[PDB]
């Protein structure tokens, strides 16, 4: 529930970001925005821009002319992807905030919804004046990519009718009117979207969080984006991207453990995919593609890209045969140091891969076509309309197994190369004179808990209902969530030092009941927390409250109480500072009544300061460290038994109901955790 | 247009019938029926049933609980169905209209909407006292099953909306306001897109009339009821069953030509299927599923399903390898031509079968888990709960290219069966001293014409509103293929006065490769468009036949508003009173082309038993008992055929105007 006081200037500028994401499906032919984008002359805004060569670029194909309004708008599409990187240019350019917002309410009013939505979202991160404002959640920006189609049809419904048919009657549907606004409640999904065990999980992978996490990964630092912009970071993007799914993927086996359900499967172009996805969406033309279980990946339509594909795959296997080879005009060494930011960015098919300031039309991208196999969809119609699955969209990609599936196929390949890397020694990791003497945790348990946002913008309002920004409409569903707990931490030193203090979450157990080794174990551990602490010379005992873990987050504060917080001079801390971390909530994995064993790492080691870098993320150590050391890399489990290391048995349990649904029984009322 | 009159009486009761078809999702608690159906009490009524033992069941079954209100009523599974079937002889064994009308009035109220009209449409086609009545087209009962999601949901839109916010933009939409009605263009799945070729023939797969005539066939006569109603005609029910999917297959075929896609692709279910269908269409939880290309039949989650398939068929393989067998406690040869009825009933699994009333869930349908497996959904979460595909309705089975692979691979099967029968003499066939010396037709022309219907079932509205009587109106429009009228005229020499049976058949000219066609092999693609009978006098006679009056097409049905209108005028509809079940006229002709696609027309005059007496059409084809589809009901040996009542006439179908329905829905 924390805030930071902001102006009077801040409040009126931040207030003019906000009301572009306001009915966002529609135009009020009232609004300010629309007064202003019809005054904007943008065939004679040329003075508006710092660069002269993006408007000019941008003038080009406007008057050739874009993506309509009412097509799916998705960035993995060539012609799409030059029209919204160009709209974005112009957004990022704008050489004033007041020429940013013409320009903002121009695109608001007469290009399609989802270019400018996302070329918006991105220049704001994205622009130096414009950074340090706060940006609407991303599932209240895009309902419709977090509500799955049983609860957006009744809305649909609940709008036609004005209301409720007879109230009681709709209580039993699970919509309610409370404070003159409606909430339906909304389950999690069947088998009849998730058609096998996968389903187990739909807690996970459709939470609303989750996805936006992801979402906001992306616009914090877009593959079709070069670095310039974070100077001494282009030297690190590539450990970044490892880092991201690798944690990611962690966070994610935690919870397949929990349910029962053992490690992601492996797949191969040459057969058919074993586990499928309905996705519960639709578009303005299609319903969303199906890929049924079974589906087989090898025909007709995606032979030449498993052609491709299988090549990509193949020749990142010649690379780790060479060790040393000219590749994109450079010559490249696999024990070099710039080795990890290569792979990083040869996985993703950077701009950084290769010259480009923005990435090249023709550059042909492993992820894109990987997407596009196993979306299972049709091939698209015409360049601007093709047939979305989940795959096609930040927004939805963690919805589908099949995105696991993946990306755990590119963090294994680098796995492969990081058998070059040379495995830490003994006095490397070895803390002189410094040792944990003992570790200790609160109680871990996790809960479910409703969560509310207003899904008003993918709800139509009529003509008189836009003048007043109408948002009657919410969506409450049980999130994942655990209480907050402390760990308290035991050292003795010889000396007085700064030190960093990491703490990370993994496994304890194979499926077998087995201890896992550290050798096999190493990349299944996400990082929960760094800090660093002047230690004193004795002995002294740090706590840490999981509220200041320096990896995840308070939840967002819908857009009303936003501005309700504007209105008294404040914003929501953690949406300013740090709106790109994971979450809170999923911090841990679900629970069981007996506990369910995990480990937790602690580590401590000699703070050595390096020049601020200035950050696309979530600051990390301010150190010439890897990102998620010292777990960047193969161990050998000897040199991991040092004196300031520990390694710590640790029982996460459950309270209250154990499945969501039983908190959307009409009439029933649920086992609350306290 | 075609009309026919009827009394103050009829009238009340047939305004009382379309008030069920009216606003279907929705009640209105102010409306004469809620009033009825709220507090009426079928135990307290009992005695108002024909049948107690049906009553009984009915109530029992209900107070055990029915489906959901708000879930997705199909026909093809046990549970829903039963609840179904038990509404239906509820519906059916009222003692009079009051009480099925108090009837209805109740499960309107109580019920599953879906439910409800499924078994009411029945009911009011089978009863007896409801002869005469009309039902409105199935495409204003159930629009949502009749068009693509894209047209749905502007139509959501614009409601939501309360109107259009800016006229202009709309407009590039097909979206328009006209008068009182908001309009949808609506384009054909293949505009927007195109995945396999089976999509050049979405007018017809998708056109609203024939997946309603589809719908009508079923309701007219369930697999799951008897045909004990109809008599006679129950010992013919095979008969109509192959009929009906030979004479459909054969039309079907005649599009395929025309669009250059030839013979209808033939699967296995130990293998993937090469055509897959991506339904654009939803429901209130749902997606319809989707069959990619190359789907595999043959996954652990069918292996039980292909096993009783692969049987079901096996079975009937060794009923064609014995002639003569017991199967279903009757003896069977199948060198008897009758033995058609039980082949029919075979595939279908119909109560007809067995000799029972009601079909029952042990007596597991081919057809049932054939549809199952082709509709590649994944499996259903409970009984009321699974994923639709188009094969899961009546209404939008035939949008699916699997639905003709389906009844194909029957229809074959009983073609084998076909081969057992003698083929008809030289003197079976020849109608002695007649003599067809010419026949000459007029201009074969199609053409698409733009098409509206009333979709408002589809829209939601508020408490308010209803009481209101507020209008919101919506109608969706767009090109139908449709055919110039044309005069077919036969020049015939009888030698003397004789009374005539007069057919016509259209036929393909050519295979895909300009083989001319052999009715040795080609008879089955022969589709029947007219039986008339004429007198026939001594010398030169000549006959002259209107498309307008072939007897096997049906007029438009007429929208319900202008059925209303025409109540007022003790006015009714003809065609929609009697004529319902048959195909609509304008389908009668494939789609031609610019220079005149060839077929060819088969005429055949045959000698009718006199009568003695004046004769009118539904008896007099009652009277001569020749099987359906004479005299191209088996083989054909050409030599042993051909005969001077016979007649082929070499023809060409034109298209004139447009060639592309999507230019009708240009902005
Ligand atoms: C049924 O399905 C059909 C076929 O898919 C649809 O027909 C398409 O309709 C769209 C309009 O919705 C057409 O696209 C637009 O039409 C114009 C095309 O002009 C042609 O001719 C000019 C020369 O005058 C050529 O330059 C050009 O190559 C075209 O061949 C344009 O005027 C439109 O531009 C407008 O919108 C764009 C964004 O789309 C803006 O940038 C512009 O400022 C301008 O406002 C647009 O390009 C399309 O041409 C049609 N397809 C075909 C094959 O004819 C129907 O819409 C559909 N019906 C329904 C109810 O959905
Ligand atoms: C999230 O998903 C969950 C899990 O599926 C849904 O929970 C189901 O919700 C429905 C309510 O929508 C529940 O259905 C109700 O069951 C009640 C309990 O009944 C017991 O006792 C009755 C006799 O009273 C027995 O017949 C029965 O066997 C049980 O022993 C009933 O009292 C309810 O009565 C209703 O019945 C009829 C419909 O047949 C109505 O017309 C009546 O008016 C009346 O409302 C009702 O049937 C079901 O139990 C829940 N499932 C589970 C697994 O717990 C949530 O609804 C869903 N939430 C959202 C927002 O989707
Ligand atoms: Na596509
Ligand atoms: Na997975
Ligand atoms: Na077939």
């Amino acid at each position: 529930f924390k805030t930071t006081p902001v102006d009077a200037a801040f409040v009126e500028k931040q207030k003019k970001i906000l009301s572009l994401f306001y009915n966002v499906n529609e135009i009020s032919y009232e609004a300010e925005y629309y007064k202003v984008a019809q005054d904007f002359n943008i065939e004679a805004s040329k003075d508006c821009y710092t660069n002269m060569k993006a408007y000019e670029n941008f003038m080009m194909m406007y008057k050739v002319g874009f993506l309509p309004k009412n097509l799916e708008f998705s960035i993995f599409y060539e012609k799409m992807r030059e029209e919204a990187i160009a709209l974005f240019k112009l957004f990022y350019y704008a050489k004033d905030f007041e020429c940013f917002y013409k320009t903002a309410c121009y695109a608001r009013v007469y290009m399609n919804q989802g270019m400018f939505l996302y070329a918006y979202y991105i220049a704001i991160i994205q622009r130096s004046d414009t950074a340090s404002f706060v940006l609407p959640a991303p599932y209240e920006a895009y309902p419709q990519y977090f509500v799955n189609m049983e609860v957006k049809n009744k809305m649909d419904y609940v709008k036609m009718m004005d209301g409720c048919l007879d109230e009681k009657i709709c209580y039993n549907y699970g919509i309610i009117k409370e404070n003159e606004q409606f909430v339906m409640y909304a389950n999690y999904s069947n088998s009849l979207t998730y058609p096998n065990n996968e389903d187990r999980i739909a807690y996970l992978t459709e939470d609303v969080g989750l996805n936006a996490y992801y979402y906001y990964f992306h616009s914090h630092l877009p593959f079709w984006w070069n670095s310039g912009k974070y100077g001494a970071f282009k030297e690190r993007r590539g450990e970044i991207y490892f880092f991201f799914y690798q944690q990611l993927l962690a966070r994610y086996y935690m919870e397949r453990l929990t349910n029962g359900l053992g490690k992601i499967p492996e797949f191969s172009w040459y057969s058919p995919l074993r586990t499928g996805y309905l996705p519960p969406f639709n578009s303005f033309y299609y319903p969303f593609a199906q890929r049924s279980n079974d589906y087989e990946l090898h025909t007709e339509k995606n032979y030449e890209e498993i052609r491709f594909l299988d090549i990509y795959e193949k020749t990142f296997f010649q690379y780790l045969q060479q060790g040393h080879f000219k590749a994109f005009d450079k010559k490249i060494d696999l024990h070099s140091s710039k080795a990890v930011n290569f792979v990083g960015n040869y996985w993703q098919t950077n701009a950084d891969l290769f010259e480009e300031d923005f990435l090249q039309f023709y550059q042909r991208s492993y992820e894109v076509n990987a997407r596009r196999v196993l979306g299972a969809a049709p091939k698209p119609f015409n360049q601007y309309t093709f047939i979305p699955s989940a795959l096609d969209f930040y927004q939805t990609s963690a919805r589908d197994p099949a995105f696991y599936q993946l990306y755990k196929r590119i963090v294994q390949y680098i796995i492969e190369f990081k058998q070059y890397q040379v495995p830490y020694t003994q006095e490397a990791l070895h803390f002189v004179g410094l040792k944990i003497s003992d570790v200790k945790v609160d109680k871990m348990v996790t809960f479910f808990d409703h969560f509310d946002f207003d899904a008003f913008n993918t709800v139509y309002f009529s003509k008189e209902e836009l003048k007043s920004s109408p948002h009657g409409y919410k969506v409450r569903q049980p999130r994942l969530n655990h209480k907050p707990f402390t760990v308290t931490i035991d050292i003795k030193s010889d000396v007085a030092t700064n030190a960093v203090v990491k703490m990370f979450l993994g496994p304890k157990y194979d499926e077998n009941g087995f201890p896992f080794s550290l050798e096999d174990n190493w990349m299944n551990f996400y990082e929960l927390d760094w800090f660093v602490q002047k230690v004193n010379p004795g002995q002294s005992q740090i706590t840490r409250s999981s509220t200041d873990f320096a990896f995840f987050k308070e939840d967002s504060l819908p857009m009303a109480e936003i501005y309700k917080l504007l209105d008294q001079g404040k914003i929501p801390t953690d949406m300013f500072n740090s709106s790109d971390t994971m979450p809170s909530r999923l911090m841990l994995p679900k629970g069981t009544y007996d506990g369910f064993p995990f480990q937790l790492f602690v580590f401590v080691y000699p703070y050595e300061p390096t020049p601020k870098e200035s950050e696309p993320f979530k600051a990390v150590v301010p150190d010439n460290k890897p990102f998620g050391y010292p777990f960047d890399r193969p161990v050998l489990p000897q040199y991991f038994k040092q004196p300031n290391m520990f390694f710590k048995k640790v029982l996460v349990y459950h309270e209250g109901e154990l499945f969501p649904y039983l908190f959307n029984i009409p009439h029933y009322t649920p086992d609350k955790a306290q | 247009i075609k009309t026919k009159n009827v009394d103050a009486v009829f009238v009340e009761k047939q305004k009382k019938i379309l008030s069920f078809f009216q606003d279907v999702s929705q009640l209105n608690t102010d409306d004469e029926y809620y009033k009825i159906g709220k507090d009426y009490d079928i135990e307290m009524n009992m005695d108002n049933y024909t049948n107690k033992k049906a009553v009984e069941e009915f109530l029992k079954m209900y107070r055990t609980g029915f489906m959901p209100k708000n879930l997705e009523f199909s026909v093809f599974y046990d549970k829903m169905r039963d609840e179904a079937i038990a509404l239906f002889h509820l519906f059916y064994y009222a003692k009079d209209f009051e009480t099925f009308y108090k009837t209805a009035c109740f499960a309107r109220v109580h019920l599953n909407q879906g439910q409800f009209l499924y078994a009411f449409y029945i009911a009011v086609i089978q009863r007896s006292d409801c002869h005469g009545f009309v039902v409105p087209a199935p495409y204003e009962v159930y629009p949502k099953m009749f068009m693509n999601m894209e047209v749905l949901q502007k139509i959501y839109v614009t409601k939501m909306q309360d109107g259009l916010i800016n006229p202009e933009a709309a407009a590039k939409y097909g979206i328009h306001k006209e008068n009182d009605y908001f309009v949808y263009k609506a384009n054909y799945s293949n505009a927007v897109l195109y995945n396999n070729e089976e999509q050049r023939l979405t007018y017809f797969t998708e056109d609203i009339g024939m997946n309603a005539y589809y719908y009508y066939f079923h309701s007219h006569l369930p697999f799951w009821w008897t045909s004990e109603k109809y008599g006679a005609l129950k010992e013919r029910r095979g008969e109509v069953y192959f009929y009906f999917y030979q004479q459909l297959l054969a039309r079907y075929y005649f599009e395929r030509l025309t669009n250059g896609l030839g013979k209808i692709p033939e699967f296995s279910w130990y293998s993937p299927i090469k055509t897959g269908y991506y339904p654009l269409m939803l429901t209130k939880f749902t997606p319809f599923a989707q069959r990619p290309d190359y789907y595999n039949l043959h996954t652990e989650e069918n292996y039980e399903r292909v096993r009783f398939l692969d049987t079901y068929e096996k079975t009937f393989v060794q009923f064609l390898q014995k002639d003569h067998f017991e199967a279903f406690g009757q003896k069977i040869d199948f060198h008897d031509p009758k033995a058609i009825n039980f082949v029919g009933n075979y595939w279908q699994d119909n109560a007809d079968l067995y000799g029972e009333e009601v079909t029952k869930d042990y007596q597991r349908s081919y057809e049932v888990f054939a549809r199952r497996v082709l509709g590649a959904a994944p499996m259903p979460f409970d009984k009321y709960t699974f994923m639709p595909s188009a094969m899961d309705f009546y209404q939008t089975s035939l949008r699916d290219p699997a639905f003709y692979q389906l009844y194909n691979r029957i229809v074959e099967y009983i073609v084998e069966f076909k081969q057992y029968l003698k083929p008809y003499t030289q003197d079976k066939l020849y109608f002695d001293g007649v003599k067809i010396t010419d026949v000459k037709v007029d201009k074969l022309t199609t053409f698409f014409e733009n098409f509206e219907f009333d979709a408002s079932n589809s829209v939601y509205f508020s408490k308010e509103e209803i009481k209101n009587n507020h209008v919101h109106d919506v109608k969706v429009r767009q090109p139908r293929l449709n055919h110039s009228p044309f005069n077919v005229n036969i020049e015939v020499d009888s030698n003397v006065a004789s009374d005539a049976v007069v057919k016509i058949f259209l036929a393909p000219k050519y295979d895909d490769n300009g083989i001319p066609l052999t009715l040795e092999d080609n008879w089955m693609k022969f589709f029947e468009l007219d039986w008339f009978t004429t007198k026939l006098t001594a010398g030169q006679n000549k006959i002259i036949r209107n498309s307008n009056e072939f007897v096997i097409f049906k007029e438009d049905s007429v929208p319900m508003t202008e059925i209303m209108k025409m109540l007022d005028e003790g006015k009714v509809p003809f065609d929609m009173s009697e004529e319902f079940c048959y195909m609509p006229k304008r389908l009668m002709l494939p789609r031609g082309t610019e220079g005149g696609f060839p077929f060819q027309l088969f005429v055949f005059v045959y000698p009718f038993d006199n009568k003695g007496k004046d004769l009118a059409p539904f008896e007099s084809f009652v009277l001569d008992n020749k099987p359906l589809g004479f005299p191209l009901d088996r083989p054909v040996v050409d030599a042993l055929f051909k005969v001077p009542n016979m007649y082929f006439k070499d023809i060409f179908i034109y298209h004139e105007g447009e060639r592309f329905p999507y230019k009708f829905n240009i902005p």
